[PDB]
């Protein structure tokens, strides 16, 4: 575990961490 | 995967300035290519996962 | 409120809120790690105000294909439906083709505000990937 | 300009290490817990600064030191005294009526700053002595013969500065930085108590006090001293002009790069000299 | 079974204390953060213009003179954006 | 409407099934404010005149 002000946006992944956990 | 980002050229370069965007228009489709590249990267990240 | 401010020659746009940040007596305006203004001092009352950029984001249009149908669902990315609704009621949104909201149309995805698609409690395979585990499809 | 005769002693220019002093806020921006890398006119870390003294001896010889110093691009000034022996400063090019000169004096509480074409004498000084044998007061007769063609006048700051006392050591670590950038004279200052004897090892940023839009050349500068007409040391019957003990250091500002550390409160708590 | 249980019990300690691995994902996250921060910090560079603020150029010079400064800013910020996108494409190839 | 705007973005009259990054939305400023310190010892023109 570790911009938005000017035109830069961060898209969310299609698979949430819950779905990845279910797949695993 | 890695973080999927997106950029608005008008906002980033000439934010809320009318006659900065007016001159940015003269550079053509130099900023549709960047939008398409970032969209391709995002879709590829989803495909990877 | 989303306003344009001019504090002693420093010009910008945003929403100014009351602040808990404390400046030194001489410091006028505050900058972030990436050298963007975040706090100002009101020259008259010496108050300290935090700037938040006026809400912005992407708009994604979801179509089932123009030959199948002519309806769309619009996703405002990254913002909650309350902000979009408030901006609509104040004619503030930049795109002026505001979609019809019937109260049962506005849905809050973690990706943003999705208007035009009704949420069904069932779960089907993804058809049009909206994001954050939410997908959309043209069905009955 | 009347200068009493004294057994004049040549000024002793000691050389001492500057430690990590002289850091000042580069601008008025507020930063919270950031490491800001800035290139500006700073006093280099572990730099190597001049030291002068001004005292009156008990053998009849009084150290009357009024040297002539340059300015270059910036100046760091430090002072330690118990009776505010340093009064003010003169900045200019020729220090005569031919060219405009800046002149700062602290008169007890208030402060005068003038930009005029003064006509200074060989040893300008202020006359601080007793009126009616009851009042301490100052006269500027010995400073300049006349003041002609003045452009900027400023009188403000009725602050006595040193007021807390002399608990540890005189609380009179006076640190000042003078810069002349694109027509603006900038004065940064800091008052630090002396926990020890002289030049403590520590860090403390210099807050900006004064900005003046004078826009004229500065190449030479000098400090001001005054003499009290006796009645300073109890038990001394020597009727003569004597002054208290004082020391002052001079550095110079070089164009360097620093890595200032702003804590969460907006103040600078440490710095790194990028070429030490 | 005992050997596997002992080996699986040491996996909770050897994942972080030994360092070595687990640095790749943090490296990815830090690289993304650095790229975005540099992109948004390129907005504070003059690129040879009078200032890095559009309005500061606007209210200091006449339109015909301000055209050159605004175009210098546009070219600099476009170069920054192109650099960011190209680096993202290369890094996306590596991640793919 | 969003569909016609998507058509313009794709530069086609036919749009297939999918989600398209169309444009950027922004909440616009309502009023413009200005703050300056004070009069700060204005010039004494009355004495001259
Ligand atoms: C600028 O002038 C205004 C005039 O009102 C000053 O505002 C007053 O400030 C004092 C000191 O804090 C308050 O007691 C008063 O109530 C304020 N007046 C009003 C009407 O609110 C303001 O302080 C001045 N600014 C500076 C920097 O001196
Ligand atoms: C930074 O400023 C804060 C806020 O004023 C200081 O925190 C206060 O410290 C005092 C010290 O006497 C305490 O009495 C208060 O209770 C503290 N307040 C809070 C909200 O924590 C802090 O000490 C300052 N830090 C430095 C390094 O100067
Ligand atoms: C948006 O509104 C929702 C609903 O009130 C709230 O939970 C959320 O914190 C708000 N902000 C964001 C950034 O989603
Ligand atoms: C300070 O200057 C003196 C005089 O030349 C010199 O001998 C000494 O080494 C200098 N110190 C430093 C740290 O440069
Ligand atoms: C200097 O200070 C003294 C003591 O307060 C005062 O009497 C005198 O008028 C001051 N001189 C000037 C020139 O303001
Ligand atoms: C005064 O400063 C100006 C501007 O830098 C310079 O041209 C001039 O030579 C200077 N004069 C002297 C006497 O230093």
């Amino acid at each position: 575990t570790l911009q938005k002000f000017n035109g830069l946006t961060v898209l969310p992944p299609l698979l949430t961490d819950e779905m990845i956990a279910q797949y695993t | 995967s890695m973080t999927k980002t997106s950029v608005d050229c008008t906002m980033y370069i000439c934010g809320d300035s009318t006659e900065c965007s007016n001159l940015l228009l003269q550079y053509g489709s130099f900023c549709t290519q960047l939008k398409r590249a970032l969209t391709g990267i995002a879709v590829e990240q989803d495909k990877n996962t | 409120k989303c306003v344009n401010f001019n504090f002693n020659g420093l010009t910008g746009t945003g929403v100014l809120t009351k602040s808990n940040k404390k400046f030194l007596p001489f410091q006028q305006f505050g900058r972030d790690i990436v050298d963007t203004t975040d706090a100002v001092r009101d020259p008259q009352t010496l108050e300290i105000l935090d700037i938040t950029p006026c809400s912005f984001g992407g708009v994604s249009v979801i179509t089932p294909g123009t030959n199948t149908s002519n309806q769309v669902a619009v996703l405002y990315q990254g913002v909650n439906c309350t902000e979009v609704s408030v901006a609509i009621h104040a004619d503030q949104l930049t795109p002026t083709w505001r979609v019809y909201s019937t109260g049962s149309n506005v849905f809050q995805t973690r990706a943003g505000c999705l208007i035009g698609a009704e949420y069904v409690n069932n779960s089907y395979e993804c058809d049009i990937p909206i994001g954050a585990g939410i997908c959309a499809s043209y069905q009955t | 300009c009347v200068m009493p005769l004294f057994n004049l002693i040549t000024t002793t220019q000691s050389y001492t290490n500057s430690f990590t002093r002289g850091v000042y806020y580069p601008d008025k921006v507020f930063r919270s817990s950031v490491l800001h890398l800035t290139q500006d006119l700073f006093l280099p870390f572990f730099s190597n600064v001049t030291w002068f003294h001004a005292i009156s001896g008990t053998n009849g010889t009084k150290r009357f030191d009024n040297p002539v110093l340059p300015f270059n691009d910036g100046v760091y000034f430090a002072s330690t005294e118990k009776s505010n022996i340093i009064r003010g400063w003169i900045f200019g090019t020729t220090l005569d009526s031919k060219t405009q000169s800046l002149l700062i004096v602290n008169n007890a509480t208030n402060v005068f700053i003038k930009v005029c074409e003064f006509q200074f004498c060989n040893d300008p000084f202020l006359d601080v002595y007793h009126k009616n044998n009851k009042s301490w007061m100052e006269s500027e007769s010995g400073v300049y013969s006349s003041a002609n063609n003045c452009t900027f006048e400023y009188v403000s700051q009725p602050f006595l500065m040193d007021l807390e006392g002399k608990q540890g050591n005189f609380k009179n670590l006076r640190e000042f930085v003078f810069k002349n950038i694109d027509g603006y004279f900038k004065i940064y200052s800091k008052h630090t108590p002396i926990i020890g004897r002289d030049f403590p090892q520590g860090f403390s940023a210099l807050e900006p006090l004064v900005d003046l839009p004078i826009g004229i050349n500065i190449t030479r500068f000098q400090t001001l001293l005054a003499l009290n007409r006796s009645y300073l040391t109890p038990g001394d019957s020597s009727s003569g002009w004597t002054a208290g003990a004082a020391d002052y250091y001079v550095g110079y500002l070089q164009p360097r790069t620093f890595l200032l550390k702003y804590n969460e409160n907006g103040t600078i708590t440490d710095a790194v000299d990028c070429a030490l | 079974a005992n050997q596997f249980n002992s080996a699986i019990g040491k996996i909770q300690d050897s994942l972080f204390s030994t360092a070595s691995a687990l640095g790749k994902l943090q490296d990815v996250v830090n690289h993304n953060a650095q790229a975005l921060n540099t992109l948004v910090k390129q907005l504070s560079s003059k690129f040879g213009a009078i200032s890095s603020v559009l309005n500061d150029i606007l209210s200091r010079l006449d339109p015909p003179e301000a055209e050159v400064q605004i175009d210098r800013l546009i070219t600099g910020r476009l170069q920054s954006l192109q650099t960011y996108v190209t680096q993202q494409l290369i890094r996306a190839a590596e991640i793919r | 409407d969003p569909l016609s705007e998507t058509k313009c973005t794709l530069k086609s009259f036919t749009v297939e099934k999918g989600i398209y990054q169309t444009s950027n939305f922004r909440v616009q400023p309502t009023e413009s404010i200005v703050r300056f310190p004070n009069v700060t010892n204005l010039c004494p023109f009355h004495e001259v005149f």
